[PDB]
């Protein structure tokens, strides 16, 4: 029949997709350290011969919000969160290197120094932290050095042990890979320290996503979903009133 | 020569979607 | 030879069977995680095919998978679950299959009117001269 | 001791489920009256 | 051609999961920790896990 | 002619002047 | 032929 | 396609390996 | 109108630059 | 008397996990009676 | 007959 039916259908499945990638925004409204993803449509047309009435749509991912997540304080001496841009570098289960933005920080039972998601933390030689096992009061600066006092040490013998690599790349030169972790778009690029990142300690940085944003995008996918499937019903019926030139 | 691949919703896509398999996609071309 | 229509004609009308059906069973498999076969169970397409070199007839040379990938499902607690916790769908969208319900009963209907208009004329034919 | 334990149903988690069956069900009964509409135009075939 | 496949429910599992804990102050009134099950026998006769 | 705003279905080149339209 | 097709019989 | 042993019925088993 | 050689099929691009 | 036989429609083509007619005449889909 | 026959003739 006529092409209009799958030029809408190609258009409605991707509504959907860019309903499902802001369903994935307010389910991590409460996420820490979460960087809302955009949802953008590209058009694309069919070059060839004939009339250029037939154009496609495609959803697509054009950026993140790089924006300031909220900041929680909760008085935790192990929780940070970068002030203003900055990034915290860590190594995943893999152990490829990448960027993020989730400090809420622990201990394990051998000192290295972990993120809520389990990812370890590089520190001043580009190596995971490792902080002696009896400690008796982590006190983390706002440079990003860690000083810890030695268990049964005097309270004056605290003493800096590493300091928390902090990176602060362009942002438009990240993106987010399948893990959560913002990697540099061009491969094997050096992730060099920054001495301009502070890291406020005490405080956990939330999702950046504004819930309104999401919801008013919403209603708009919506009403055009339901724009072009109205569209392939009066496709389907103009085929079916042409039936009727083959009678004879 | 002979012609093929899949008709309906998954070949009336933009290449960028990449339902149809690669190698029915060859088949679109020319086969003999 | 309006005989030979017949056949193209005929051979269309078992091509778009042939897409309903498989069309049936994506829409009944939709939400299965389970088969027999031990293997998530993947969108299929039957393959149409010209031997053009007259009539050409349309021939299914088979059916195809889809080869995107299958809709992961967070559900740790479900018994099938990864190590991840992660249980896999079919790759099946529910807006293609019913664009393919459409154009498959609309080129099904389409066929029988050239069989029965090509009917007339072969009819037509042994009127001639007598 | 001093306490019953109740049923472990996600309410929720039900709900949501049932909303999809009710669709993947209304597909299925839209392709049964394609399928009835399919073959009344076929029978013009033996139609003459 | 390999086009048509049928699809039956079927329960692969229950939610084990621990339920809601109600308080009742009852002596005669207990909850299973986590994980567990009491033994009891029906009208039939036969152990079953309640 | 005709209308005088048409658009042309080849792709963009710069270099060659498109004849599907009408460019008369 | 088309290559990676599936097949009727049980696998 | 005419042949002369008469087709086998289909088989929709719970488990390919049970067949 | 008709022509004696096939036309060329449609180009879908997401980027024109790469074709 | 070799005849094929069952019930027509819905209930057969159903599949067999279904077990809705009954085993008797499911047994006569294969020429037996 | 069929073994599962049901009669026209009340039970």
């Amino acid at each position: 029949m006529d092409r209009a039916l799958f030029l809408a259908m190609s258009g409605a499945k991707q509504n959907m997709q860019a309903l499902q990638l802001r369903a994935n925004n307010l389910a991590n409204v409460s996420t820490t350290g979460f960087r809302a993803d955009l949802a953008q449509a590209r058009s694309m047309q069919a070059y060839g011969e004939g009339h250029p009435s037939r154009v496609f749509s495609m959803t697509e991912r054009p950026g993140h919000n790089f924006a300031q997540g909220s900041v929680i304080t909760t008085g935790r001496d192990l929780d940070v969160t970068i002030e203003g841009s900055g990034w915290i570098s860590v190594l995943d289960h893999t152990g490829k290197e990448g960027l993020t933005r989730n400090g809420n920080l622990k201990v394990d039972q051998n000192g290295m120094l972990t993120n809520a998601s389990g990812h370890l933390v590089l520190g001043e030689n580009d190596a995971p932290i490792t902080l002696p096992i009896p400690l008796s009061k982590i006190e983390i600066g706002r440079d990003g050095t860690i000083s810890v006092l030695p268990q049964g040490a005097p309270a004056e013998e605290f003493q800096a042990v590493d300091r928390i690599k902090l990176v602060k790349p362009n942002d438009q030169s990240l993106f987010k890979d399948t893990n959560g972790l913002f990697r540099h778009k061009t491969p094997n690029q050096p992730y060099e320290a920054d001495a301009t990142v502070s890291l406020q300690t005490g405080a956990i940085e939330g999702s950046n996503v504004n819930a309104v944003g999401e919801m008013t995008a919403l209603i708009d996918l919506q009403r055009q979903f339901e724009m072009q499937v109205k569209m392939m019903s009066t496709a389907e019926e103009m085929d079916k009133s042409s039936d009727s030139l083959l009678r004879m | 020569n002979m012609v093929a691949g899949i008709p309906g919703a998954l070949s009336n896509q933009p290449p960028a979607d990449a339902s149809i398999p690669q190698d029915v996609a060859q088949m679109k071309d020319g086969s003999v | 030879s309006l005989f030979n229509v017949f056949n193209v004609t005929g051979s269309a009308m078992s091509a778009e069977s042939v897409r309903l059906n498989t069309t049936s069973s994506n829409l009944a498999n939709a939400d299965s995680v389970s088969s027999s076969a031990k293997d998530t169970y993947k969108a299929r397409h039957a393959v149409f095919g010209a031997e053009l070199s007259d009539t050409v007839p349309v021939k299914v040379m088979g059916i195809v998978e889809s080869d995107k990938p299958l809709s992961a499902e967070y559900n740790p607690d479900h018994p099938l679950a990864n190590e991840e916790g992660y249980i896999y769908k079919p790759n099946v969208n529910v807006m293609e299959e019913m664009a393919n319900m459409i154009s498959a009963s609309r080129a099904y209907q389409t066929n029988v009117q050239v069989a029965d208009s090509s009917k007339q004329m072969l009819l037509r034919t042994l009127q001639m001269g007598q």
